[PDB]
């Protein structure tokens, strides 16, 4: 669980714009369980960005216009336009998945909550990572 | 008097309870009426009734036991349990500043925290009164911020008098032992004393 | 049309809403059944031949999988789920069960064509493997209450098991002294939960399928092979007395299974070349019985 | 009150009738002659009788169930139990258009239906009147119109008055709680309650 | 007269106790009354029942333990039994230099050790006096300095005239075997007897 | 340090205060093992997970010999010592058990380097050959109370077994008439006795080992293969009748088993050539069975 | 030291690397759980991280340790973006099949020590393993 | 049971070493085990550290005793950094199998003694075994 924990795959859908919503919470389980309360979200940017490679040099491909829906209750969301989705799709691996053959490699993508304050705690975090798959479409 | 058990002498495994029967015994003069109406009627008091079982004792284990209970037997005292299942420690906080108003019966009670206490005590737990004895089991819940409503599935035994304290952790159940005049234990070739049971009842 | 190969297959286990693909995986045995109410209603009026039988129930599936140890160590959630204390790497045995219901995860066994059955309600029952002259590998056998087909899937495209570790010979020591003449080191560590059947009369003319269940008790095991050696007459050291307590660590250069305190019994073969065989369980008080997951350099 | 079962609360399976015991008490005094005539005689009345057995039950699911009960047991109030056999829908409509004639004291309820209700009941279901809590099974119906011709098995307990309402589906044995005087379930060490049985007695 | 056990006659392996049950005999007359307080009253005294089991007995160890019985039940004798269990030595010296004083009719003896004794007994123990056959167990102990504070179950026998020697260790019963109206010891066709047990009473 | 090998080993029972080396020792069988008892208290306080093992008895000991036929006989007291009685080189099944306790005796397994096990209080159970086309060997059967290690030991270097006996073909007759078309020949003898556990509380924090037996029975059999043959239409000699009481003899050069009235049931398997299966034990009120031990020229 | 209980640290790429330590004594023979936070007044930790296991190697960063909390027992070990820049810089590129995330960095330590008047050096090290970067894209 | 006398030392490179030795006396007479600890009075402790076996080996280093709290049987053995640095100077720069930061350093054993507590110089060794160096990173 060294890295197992905060990584999870995403599956944009071809021609649909993608939207996550995400809500933070704060749950503790050490001291008693079934506990939780969410996370005060204010202050709390969110940036994140997507790439074909892991290699140094590696193309943009898209970016998520990551938004706070809610300031309070930990609601967050991460989303991207039908454009970013036509790009990742156009941009993506012609290597059909076998089990699955809607599914193609389209990069790898990472997310970075900033908590920039005026109290001295500017911490940052990388709260998500994985792969991008695209899940080809034919309604256009 | 404590009843030994891991919690008080942790260096005895062996004690605690392997089977905790929690019976209720409520004496009634019910009726069964020709019409098919059937009525009961509550004058006896009603007492909990706990059936502890125990694992197989090692024989220091049982020394100790035995040991406890012919102190038990000897000063004549009351001889109180914990059960541990009803040991969830939900309500936090010290209840010497929670005051209970005065002239209160039946099962309804209404105890004010005085915003003290931090958690919330759920159906089922167990709820017992400073100055008396008895036992009680919590049926419902309701609060309106600081004051607490509590119904109680027996009838305080006792009218509030403004100064009882509420109990919602470490109960202990003032019992009686019912297997006294008969009580043997067997020893085994393995070298363990094997059924030891006892038959407890609370008093008052 | 189309079939359905095993070695075409990818089996992951959803847990906390990540897909764990176990990739690594040598072998892997799974089957599906109903349960049936099987009577015959022979009578002095009609002695009849026909049965009556309603399919009511969904026999719990016994799934079994063989997985190489990897870099990754993805392989010790196993034990992870089953319910061991984690600590860094290293697993500890509780005192005590936590919890009297065990961890509950759903696992997807994939194939091409959106092909899927959907195991739920698992549970990680069994994991033992030999330390042996031999790859070492370890199988896990969990139980699932419910099964289904589905279309759409988890597939565990990042959380997925590495290269598979190289071989290490194995060593079993005590304190630091080894004891010598080695054959097989077999360990095994179990979760013995129960199903509780709460089938009743509100599901009278449905499947029933089990949902929950309890931990009867957890354990860690090991048995132990070696040679019939003395070094002296009359040893003190190696022999056939029992002993209560003992220090034991079965040690290799990726795992390392260690028994703070062991009841071993010994058992003598008077086979080709003289056997004994050790029975390792930890004592009463022993300390937390350790299992080390060193994927590279330790 | 209505006892919990995996219709209102399927959170908890474990509260599900593993078994039920509709038993039919009619008490009467049976002579046999010695010139092989048996004869019998029925003074008191008949009282439906309903058993219920449950499985181990984990900690939530007893913590539910007994404080249901002790609610019960405080209120004095009568446990409706709800028999899923006997819930198939045949008669659907108002049965508040339905005129019931008054005068009726036997065993047999002629009513007008006015057209108001489809279907037909079956023989061997429930039926109850709205004004009374006793449960009536149907033995036998002719349907010679819009009048009903319903036969039941206990003699009505009540002289209809002209108001009472037919019911036939939604019904519930308002049972009180036999067997409580001693009531308990024992605690394996394993976490689970066993050996919990509600022996219920229909208290019309 | 000794009970033949495999201390003194370790040639004869089947006379060991397969299982013994020390029995506590106190018989009480229990009152409870309607207000949940339960009574006790306790007239008669208190023994210790001990019975004993044996398992498939060979001609020879048979024919011993028989001698000795009927030895017993010839001269009318005492039979006097040694639990293994009982056998730890904690105290150690000479109880003749030690000192207790006399008037002492409770449930709990003082004595003076006069620093003669090493060690101290331990709770659950077994303490005997020297001029009486009643055995007591141990229930508490307080040192301070040389006076020891001994509490024990049975309600003290004597009273104690300043003579008495406390008596820690080689304790043995001085029990009476009961069942010796009807006794019998079946012999199977492969030479062996079965079928023997000895319920003994401790006749002080 | 020092291995154990089987072949490197020297099998010498210790009877009367005389070492029997048995050698001529096709084959041994044997283990060696202590009884546990393991509970676990799992309480509503503790759910604990360690169990509660203590060893406080050694499991009987099973120990399986072959041996081959051999010139001086040793290995008839095999036979003595599992109860016949003994007249010349005969041994006789008495009518009745002579004692309640059976001949009790210790054996050694030696080996190199004064490595030793010492299994006590020894009996034979079973002693068993079958006369065949192949060289006749007794498979004997005994069951220890103790085993043990020891340093130093008892090692027969007169008392050995000689060469073993050329193999001769088997014969059965009936009086003297013989019966065809014989297959396979096998003798079983058995003295079935049971250890009286006597484990008490006497015994607690102590290893007990079983000391004391008693004979539940004695027997002597031996099922007859043979090929189904019949000389006549309608014979009397040879068909599937049983015989309540008939004179057998198994007949060897160097051996005979004699019943001078046997019980026989027959078999017949309907196989690729017809063969019947005799069960012969001796009567009710038969004279006492023997068993002739010849060294050579009978 | 702790050669049973070496770690394996995890530096996310572009972002600063934060780990807290909590030294907390036990003694559970009285009771379970019980558990007294240790007093970190006058102790000072620190650490190193370098490319090879042996003399002569070089280093790569040197963690910015610090007392967040004393009296407390909550201990901190962290280094800042640069380093972990720096750390990325100096990796190594031999990329993993399976986990293509992640590179070996180098092996770190870090030591605790005893600072106070009327005391001695009470050096001792607490943590040991080696140092792996996690690739990122986001920067 | 039976002996452990044979454990091996992990001391760390660049940090002082020192280890407890809480001297007990276990006796199984009775099933709980009694506790008593022995007293340290006429007892001194001495060891070397002395690269293999054979006569005339060289001695790396020497264990420094301590006694403090006789009364409960407690004892320390210790060495200062300078004797680290002395031991992982001349330790073999083959690597630990299971472990790639151990080296082999060399033998040791501690003798306990009796010095004329009953005119009687009863000296028997304690424990023995292997020493290993770890390499550090942190200097």
């Amino acid at each position: 669980m060294s890295t197992e924990n905060r990584v999870i795959d995403l599956v944009v859908d071809e021609n649909v714009p993608y939207g996550l919503l995400m809500q933070f919470m704060d749950v503790d389980d050490s001291v008693y369980p079934s506990t939780s309360k969410p996370v005060d979200l204010t202050d709390f940017s969110l940036r994140g960005s997507i790439k074909s490679s892991l290699e140094d040099g590696a193309e943009t491909v898209a970016s998520f216009t990551t938004a706070i829906v809610d300031a309070a209750q930990g609601v967050a969301s991460i989303s991207l336009p039908v454009s970013a989705v036509t790009t990742i799709a156009s941009k993506a691996s012609k290597e059909r998945d076998r089990y699955n053959p809607r599914q193609r490699l389209a990069g790898y993508y990472d997310v970075i909550i900033t908590r920039t304050a005026v109290g001295s705690a500017a911490s940052s975090f990388r709260i998500m990572e994985g792969k991008v798959y695209i899940s080809d479409g034919v309604t256009q | 008097m404590r009843l030994p058990d891991p919690y008080t002498n942790p260096e005895y495994p062996g004690l605690g309870f392997e089977s905790v029967n929690l019976v209720d015994n409520d004496p009634m003069i019910r009726d069964e009426l020709p019409n098919g109406k059937v009525k009961e009627v509550k004058i006896s008091a009603q007492y909990w009734g706990i059936n502890i079982s125990y694992p197989e004792l090692f024989p220091d284990e049982y020394a100790f036991l035995d040991s406890r209970l012919l102190e038990y037997k000897r000063t004549g005292d009351y001889l109180d349990v914990l059960l541990p299942q009803y040991e969830a420690f939900r309500v936090r906080g010290d209840t010497k500043s929670v005051t209970i108003p005065a002239g209160q019966k039946g099962s309804q009670i209404i105890l004010n925290t005085n915003g003290t206490l931090t958690g919330q005590p759920k159906a089922g737990d167990l709820f017992k009164l400073s100055t008396h004895p008895k036992v009680y089991k919590i049926t419902n819940f309701s609060s309106s911020g600081n004051v607490w409503n509590i119904s109680l599935y027996p009838d305080l035994f006792i009218t509030t008098t403004g100064s009882e304290k509420p109990v919602f952790n470490g109960i202990l159940f003032r019992t009686k032992l019912m297997n006294g005049d008969s009580f043997g234990s067997t020893l085994n070739n393995n070298g363990t004393y094997s059924g030891i049971s006892l038959s407890l009842r609370e008093s008052l | 049309m189309f079939y359905s190969l095993m070695r075409e297959s990818k089996i992951v286990i959803e847990y906390d809403g990540r897909g764990y693909h176990f990739d690594a995986l040598s072998n892997y045995d799974a089957s599906t059944s109903f349960q049936e109410f099987k009577t015959l209603r022979r009578t002095i009026h009609n002695r009849t031949n026909y049965a009556d039988s309603i399919i009511n129930a969904q026999d719990p599936s016994s799934i079994s999988l063989a997985i190489n140890f990897s870099t990754t160590l993805i392989e010790s959630n196993f034990f992870d789920w089953m319910g061991f204390t984690r600590e860094g790497n290293s697993l500890f045995l509780p005192r005590n069960t936590p919890n009297i219901e065990p961890i509950m995860f759903n696992m997807y066994i994939i194939n091409h064509n959106n092909s899927c059955i959907y195991f739920e309600n698992c549970y990680v029952s069994t994991v033992d493997f030999s330390l042996d002259k031999s790859i070492p590998i370890l199988n896990v056998g969990i139980e699932s209450g419910k099964f289904s087909e589905v279309s759409t899937f988890r597939d565990g495209y990042t959380i997925t098991q590495g290269e598979v570790l190289p071989y290490s010979a194995p060593a079993v020591y005590t304190n630091s002294s080894p004891l010598p003449a080695l054959i097989s080191a077999s360990m095994s560590f179990q979760q013995q939960c129960s199903w509780r059947e709460d089938r009743n009369i509100f599901d009278i003319n449905k499947i029933y399928t089990n949902k929950r269940a309890y931990v009867n008790e957890m354990n860690a095991s090991a048995t132990l092979a070696f040679y019939y050696v003395k070094r002296l007459v009359g040893d003190k050291f190696l022999n056939l007395d029992p002993e209560t307590r003992t220090p034991l660590i079965i040690k290799n250069k990726y795992v390392s299974i260690t028994f703070p305190l062991a009841r071993i019994s010994k058992r003598l073969n008077f086979s080709d070349l003289y056997q004994v065989e050790y029975d390792v369980i930890p004592t009463a008080d022993s300390d937390p019985v350790e299992i080390n997951f060193f994927g590279e350099r330790k």
